RNA sequence: GUUACGGCGGUCCAUAGCGGCAGGGAAACGCCCGGUCCCAUCCCGAACCCGGAAGCUAAGCCUGCCAGCGCCGAUGAUACUACCCAUCCGGGUGGAAAAGUAGGACACCGCCGAACAC
RNA sequence: AGCGAAAGCGAGUCUGAAUAGGGCGUAUCCACACAAGAGUGUGUGGUGUAGUGGUGUGUUCUGGACCCGAAGCGGAGUGA
RNA sequence: CUGUGGGUAGGGGUGAAAGGCCAAUCAAACUCCGUGAUAGCUGGUUCUCCCCGAAAUGCAUUUAGGUGCAGCGUCGCAUGUUUCUUGCCGGAGGUAGAGCUACUGGAUGGCCGAUGGGCCCCACAGGGUUACUGACGUCAGCCAAACUCCGAAUGCCGGUAAGUCCAAGAGUGCGGCAGUGAGACGGCGGGGGAUAAGCUCCGUGCGUCGAGAGGGAAACAGCCCAGAUCGCCGGCUAAGGCCCCUAAGCGUGUGCUAAGUGGAAAAGGAUGUGCAGUCGCGAAGACAACCAGGAGGUUGGCUUAGAAGCAGCCACCCUUGAAAGAGUGCGUAAUAGCUCACUGGUCAAGUGAUUGUGCGCCGAUAAUGUAGCGGGGCUCAAGCACACCGCCGAAGCCGC
RNA sequence: AAAACACAGGUCCGUGCGAAGUCGCAAGACGAUGUAUACGGACUGACGCCUGCCCGGUGCUGGAAGGUUAAGAGGACCCG
RNA sequence: AAUUCCUUGUCGGGUAAGUUCCGACCUGCACGAAUGGCGUAACGACUUCUCAACUGUCUCAACCAUAGACUCGGCGAAAU
RNA sequence: UUGCCUCCUAAAAUGUAACGGAGGCGCCCAAAGGUUCCCUCAACCUGGACGGCAAUCAGGUGUUGAGUGUAAGUGCACAAGGGAGCUUGACUGCGAGACGGACAUGUCGAGCAGGGACGAAAGUCGGGACUAGUGAUCCGGCACCUCUGAGUGGAAGGGGUGUCGCUCAACGGAUAAAAGGUACCCCGGGGAUAACAGGCUGAUCUUCCCCAAGAGUCCAUAUCGACGGGAUGGUUUGGCACCUCGAUGUCGGCUCGUCGCAUCCUGGGGCUGGAGCAGGUCCCAAGGGUUGGGCUGUUCGCCCAUUAAAGCGGCACGCGAGCUGGGUUUAGAACGUCGUGAGACAGUUCGGUCUCUAUCCGCCGCGCGCGUCAGAAGCUUGAGGAAACCUGUCCCUAGU
């Protein structure tokens, strides 16, 4: 599934824009992705350059400097962030003579490792095609490695043969038609959703979707709220498909909760097809929830990272600033005290702490009171002698006790729109 | 790719050259071997390269002495 | 998963798929077993699939033995290559199964659930197999 | 693969005794 | 010619071996007391070599019994197989294992010379 | 008339201080003995050894070499 | 721009350079000669018949489509059975197989759990709950071309006796002359490949084609039968056939098959055979109909929108054994409506589940046109087994 | 038929004049009946703004003291 | 880019709709200063885009006449 | 990669291929040779000082488990392994009968003078436990020789004997002396050998399936379905190299089509997570239809505006004796890169001859002849075919 050997490793921060701290964040992010692929971090260096080197990416001097530590380490895992062009990969491979990592291929092959569903792996294969097609005839282990694209002068003069099209163009047409078929292959999950798309949505089952940064605890929240058994692991991309479950409220209307695939930053943008499963959930969701762990890295950079893609997709899609609730939960046993500054920067602290604290009453409220609504305040007064007059109200809708201390009093309940519109019949 | 193999020595044509019952002259090579799979027996000698040859004429006879296969020459009485 | 920690020779001839199994042809660990009825290279991929099938069916409880071990390497020369230029490198590990070999064994209280789990393993497997029992 | 499959399977005949040239 | 005999040898070199329980030194075999001598220790009379019979069968060697470990091991059957029949399956005739089972086995044979007998 | 590399010797000769064995020769074959069974030798006695010119045929050598076929190479000339 | 007259000539000329032009030819013009250049290359090589009759392998090769020698053919001589087949006997081997606690390498559990980690007394003194690595290994059952305690079958070497012996037209040696040295497919044993290829590379006193006609596979070098000396308007057969095409047989007996299976395939299912078991069944009433059975604390609790038998949640282990499970099935706000099981009689021979035991089944799929029996047609077999009778059938055998 | 060649313009190099260069074995010729503001060669290619660093490799132009360095009458010694 | 693999690079223009085109950015795999760098009026049967006009290019083809074709008489081949 | 050695492949004799699986070798020896005579090695304690996993020489125990100079095997415990004494058996010179042996290389050396010891008498040795550690011939060196010495004497030179000099490593070794381009190309051949197309395979691809862990709001199978498994089709990339290289024209577009169905619009099905309107899904169905543009040669692909939809494929990726030449694939030129250059590019760019009168089949039309049992004529049935089949908007029905 297009894996790679990591085991030992040493890191380097390219830091071609931003701050040293942000470069360190990116380095640690890619090192965590390396661990996800299976590894063990040793130490990380940093450098400070302007626009990447068009050929060497990291330059001749830094390429040799890193070859030194490469030969010292005697392994092939040296990590360096970024998106490397085919030329840059060629130059770096010629300099190092070993396997160096790039963010795009690392993300892609970790998606391959984590994929378990047919749609997920089809999407990751599409991302593989998208990434590799540029790396054709030019990159390190290329098709035209002095061995491909042979069929040239097949027509000196003319005779009884000849393929026709340009060799490279036909060789690219191979992958082009492959990915054309794969893009045709796009399956409509809307048919799976329709059970709740038109129905329910309109029939009141609102839609709360948990979206956030990877490792943040999206699936953990889903499990805690919905009694589910969804996968929970520290690894990147622990969740592959945006699963969903039920979860009710004091105002009923089971809030179909949905988790997603986390974001980190500067995603490849080629696996937007893979992320469509979660992009569609955000676009069709009426309550977005960000999840932030107690002792999470950085004060707030992951929130900007997720919000960048959120804003991009939602603005391209529709007129929407989908309800976002940046709750701060799972904070107990965070083993940290410098959280008052973040709390004042954004007031919220509702601990569930992987069910250890379980103080999610404030959350269960917000989720809900934000965008819950129905035809509340209906006075279904009824003699209570017919039996039919109590029918369907306490079953479909949800009562709230109200004046209904007995049956011979004012009876009101928050019911669905279809259930009662003039059915009080005094 | 490229295989690092592809080599082999010329087969040395070893083994028994005279089997039990064959009558041999004084000096014929009875066996060719790399060790002493067969050890020399009566009127059989062992050469530099562990070749078993007949020190005396007569019929080859394969036996065992103390758990070691042995090549012997039994004399053939002239009729 | 099931991969030899070391093989004396990485590239080996294809194991011969001839004859009925001479050994491991009877349940010797568990109550029930999956006996093969056709020759096949049962890859470690297939063994893992069948073992997970059985364990997930029998849910919590029970014990599963995997008699065969995929210790025979089978090579695959690199894709889109011409005949020659040496043998391909090992690509998948298999166990040479022959008819009458008991591949898996199961000990579980419920005979119904045991047979169902073994049938699911047989489905994951690439040959005909029957649920044999210890009771002869 | 029908052509080759038929050409091959027509060796399983009474006259050929399960063998033909080129399978 | 007889020995709880000593040597030299054989076995297609364990059916002989290892281990255990009991027994004897007559001549011998040994242990054993010494190093003056031939001789010897990469140091040592431990060993090798040299003189004696003070002492002992405790050991070695040998006798009988143990099937405990190892060793051998069928017959049947099977696997395999030569040839043949057989349109995929198989089958027949001839050979036939390995493993296991029954079991066998605590060795057998030849030459001398010893003590006694003749 | 061979053996050898020749002084050469010659049914012998070369190798070798070494009558030590081998190499190559003494047409072939038969008998007699002496030997040794290491594959048989040694002498002795018998018959006496067969080439060489033509020429046919098949191969072959040097030539065109069974016949056809290049692109090209060289010498001398002919062409603005 | 052009006329006329001139000059530059071939490894040279001329070239505002295209390798362009230099007499319809130019990366070195043309004619003659060397010359019948040379070509491991392609082609061609002409009358006949009789006898024998290959090779496409080994080694070497500036070699790999060539060649030398060997191997194999032929013709002479010499030897003469030395050849080959079969029986027997003496042999060595390490393949198939098997085994591995017999080695070298990959595997279920208790044992020690030793070296160790936390707990450990927190002491480093001392000791165990020690779910832990739990070792070398101890003891119980499993794999290998480069593993072997073992170990065939064949094959091979040799001996012996025969057979074949008016011949295999054998073996061996020496000569004349070769050709071959591109093999193919099929069976078996294997490597490479994906244990694909009509693939590729090997072995095979294996075959056939090559170089082989004749019969059968429809047609179809390599498959099956069978090796054509010639002529017969004779006969028996081989493989294969036998309804008509197309010569007997729309053969005989017993069964199976319902799909045109036969006449293509990996399959889920059982409703065709026979099996062989097995609960209860006996016509001591079984599976069945008509069959009163419908509130036991029966809303049983769980728990509460009701939680009524009944979203759910493990229960209800009980009797004049009446036939009713604190009730699993449709429901139904929840009751209710109306029943599953068992029953109480007539119950008027069998009734279910099982390895499916094994036969024979059914689900499947390219593009000119039936199209996957050769055709017609065949199940009233002309299909499939097991038996049994005939014949038809070749260039085979026999007859002349 | 062009973006190629050429082109006018540039720069470098060579040339002291039967020059350099070229055709010729040679004579001779062209160069040129010319003279360094002329010729031949190389590259660039109107014109405008410009042609930055490098003489390490290789050519060319000068030569720094050495070392290596054939052809000779330097001919010891040695040998027949 | 007559030079860019990534590449249909990104943005703006132009189209209804622009892998082409123009202007910029330029992170130049692999521009570069007389094998000249960049501009450049004029020039070009050069290459590439745009617009006006124009139209059988096309929507979508129709009709007319000539030369054949076709028929008649004469002559009368060819590759294969 | 090429020679040599070892193993497995290798099918229990020998031998046996691959660009099959593994390794070694172009050496070390003056002792690691010869010989005599002695010894056994690993693995744990009664137990040890600094001493541990491991030193010791701790033998105290323990049965041939390590070590072989060096790869691999075959051997070696009897030792071939470990020690010492002496010595130089590379008996060198002469050599047995024998044998291993396409042609070009190996095993014993029994005998002889002369040795080596240990010793003591008997005794053994022609470098090594064995198989690698090497290179023909030619040419020349260098030593010794009782050989020849161009009239004789010597001499030069030659000869013999013993030796030396080749990574002649492409290791049977063309020469003593040698690299590239060709797209300017030419000739001799090849379908022995690639590109296109066909064929076989079907890894890849493509269509499906089989079990069903999961996703589907509770709810495997509305819709999906991983881990695994099985196949179909032969339109992708491939593999093979089987016809074709005395020529099978190569993409895209145009023209013309024709076929399959794996269907982009009718049929009901179910299911629908089908309220309706719309959808999804499979099942059936090939009648007809299934577009016009911008970018690019462009197949494709993106986009534009529409439509019931703008289906997927086969037919030599259908169709160049039907057309086009946009790209591709001659020669010119330039750019980038590589090359000290000729040139090259698996990069870019501009420019670059598309021949043929149709014989046969085929097809579209049209005649002549003869048939249809006398010669004619009008009207004719219809076996059999050919054509056509497309569908859209708006109204009511019903704002039901
Ligand atoms: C006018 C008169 C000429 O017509 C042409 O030029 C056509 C246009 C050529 O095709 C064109 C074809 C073209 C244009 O297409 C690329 C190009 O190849 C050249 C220029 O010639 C031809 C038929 C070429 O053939 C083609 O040769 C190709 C090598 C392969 C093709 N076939 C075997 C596979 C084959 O038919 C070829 C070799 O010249 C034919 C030989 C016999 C000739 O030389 C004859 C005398 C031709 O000159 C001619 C017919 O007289
Ligand atoms: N200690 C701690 N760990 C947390 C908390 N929240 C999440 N995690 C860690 O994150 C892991 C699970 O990540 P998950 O909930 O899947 O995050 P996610 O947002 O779904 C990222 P992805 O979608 O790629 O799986 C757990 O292993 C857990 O340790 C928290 O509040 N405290």
């Amino acid at each position: 599934y297009r894996q790679l050997r990591l085991e030992r490793v040493v890191l380097v921060g390219v830091w071609t824009e931003g701050s040293a701290a942000d470069a360190e964040a990116s380095l640690a992010e890619l090192a965590a992705l390396a661990e996800t692929a299976g590894s063990e971090v040793l130490e990380g260096l940093i450098q400070r350059r302007d626009k990447p080197d068009p050929s060497t990416y990291i330059g001749s001097g830094k390429a040799a400097e890193l070859r030194e530590v490469v030969l010292a380490t005697g392994a092939d895992t040296v990590i360096c962030d970024g998106e490397l062009s085919p030329a840059q990969l060629n130059a770096l491979e010629k300099a190092v003579k070993v396997k160096v990592i790039d963010r795009t291929a690392l993300i892609l092959d970790i998606f391959a490792q984590h994929a378990t569903s047919r749609e997920g792996k089809a999407q990751v294969s599409l991302a593989q095609m998208e990434y590799m097609l540029p790396r054709l005839r030019g990159w390190g282990e290329s098709m035209s490695r002095q061995a491909g694209g042979r069929a040239g002068g097949a027509g000196g003069g003319v005779g009884t043969r000849g393929p026709g099209e340009t060799k490279i163009e036909t060789d690219r047409r191979r992958i082009r038609e492959r990915m054309a078929k794969l893009r045709r292959e796009i399956r409509d999950m809307k048919k799976i959703r329709d059970t709740q798309r038109g129905s329910r949505r309109r029939s009141e089952i609102p839609s709360v979707a948990i979206v956030g940064y990877t490792n943040a605890g999206k699936s953990s929240l889903l499990n805690a709220l919905t009694g589910a058994g969804v996968l929970v692991e520290n690894a990147l991309f622990a969740t592959l498909e945006p699963t969903t479950r039920r979860g009710e409220f004091e105002d009923g209307r089971p809030f179909v909760l949905t988790d997603t695939v986390g974001f980190v930053r500067h995603l490849p943008t080629q696996l937007v097809e893979a992320f469509r499963s979660t992009l569609e959930e955000v676009v069709d969701a009426d309550l977005l929830i960000h999840v932030v762990d107690g002792s999470d890295v950085n004060p707030l950079a992951q929130i900007n990272a997720v919000r960048t893609v959120i804003n991009e997709v939602v603005a391209e899609y529709d007129i929407a600033p989908p309800p976002e609730l940046l709750v701060v939960n799972k904070i107990d046993a965070a083993t940290g005290v410098g959280l008052a500054q973040l709390r004042r920067a954004l007031p919220d602290a509702v601990f569930v702490s992987a069910r250890t604290g379980d103080g999610l009453d404030k959350l269960r409220s917000r989720m809900g009171e934000l965008v819950e609504s129905t035809d509340a305040t209906v006075d279904v007064t009824i003699p209570y002698d017919r039996g039919d007059l109590v029918a369907r109200v306490h079953t479909d809708g949800h009562v709230d006790a109200t004046e209904h201390t007995d049956a011979g009093t004012r009876i009101k309940a928050r019911v669905p729109a279809p259930l009662a519109a003039t059915l009080r019949e005094y | 790719s490229s295989s690092r193999n592809g080599r082999d020595s010329a087969a040395q044509r070893l083994g028994v050259k005279r089997f039990g019952g064959q009558v041999v002259k004084a000096g014929e090579i009875l066996v060719r071997q790399r060790g002493t799979h067969f050890h020399p027996g009566v009127n059989v000698g062992r050469g530099g390269d562990d070749t078993l040859f007949a020190l005396a004429p007569g019929a080859v006879e394969f036996g065992a002495k103390r758990g070691r296969k042995t090549v012997n020459i039994v004399p053939v009485a002239r009729p | 998963m099931l991969i030899p920690r070391k093989v004396k020779h990485r590239k080996q001839h294809h194991p011969e798929q001839r004859g009925i199994a001479s050994g491991g042809t009877s349940v010797s660990f568990g109550d029930y077993g999956i006996q093969a009825l056709e020759h096949a290279y049962i890859t470690n991929r297939q063994i893992e699939s069948a073992r997970i099938a059985i364990n997930r069916h029998i849910k919590r409880g029970g014990k599963v033995w995997i008699n065969i071990f995929p210790d025979r390497p089978l090579t695959k020369k690199p894709a889109e290559t011409r005949m020659g230029s040496g043998k391909g490198s090992p690509e998948w590990w298999v166990a040479n199964v022959k008819p009458g070999r008991v591949l898996f064994e199961l000990s579980y209280p419920d005979e119904k659930t045991a047979r169902d789990a073994l049938t699911r393993a047989i489905h994951k497997l690439p040959i005909k197999a029957r649920i044999v029992t210890r009771e002869e | 693969a029908k052509r080759g499959r038929k050409k091959r399977d027509r060796k399983h005949s009474k006259a050929n005794h399960g063998k033909r040239p080129n399978a």
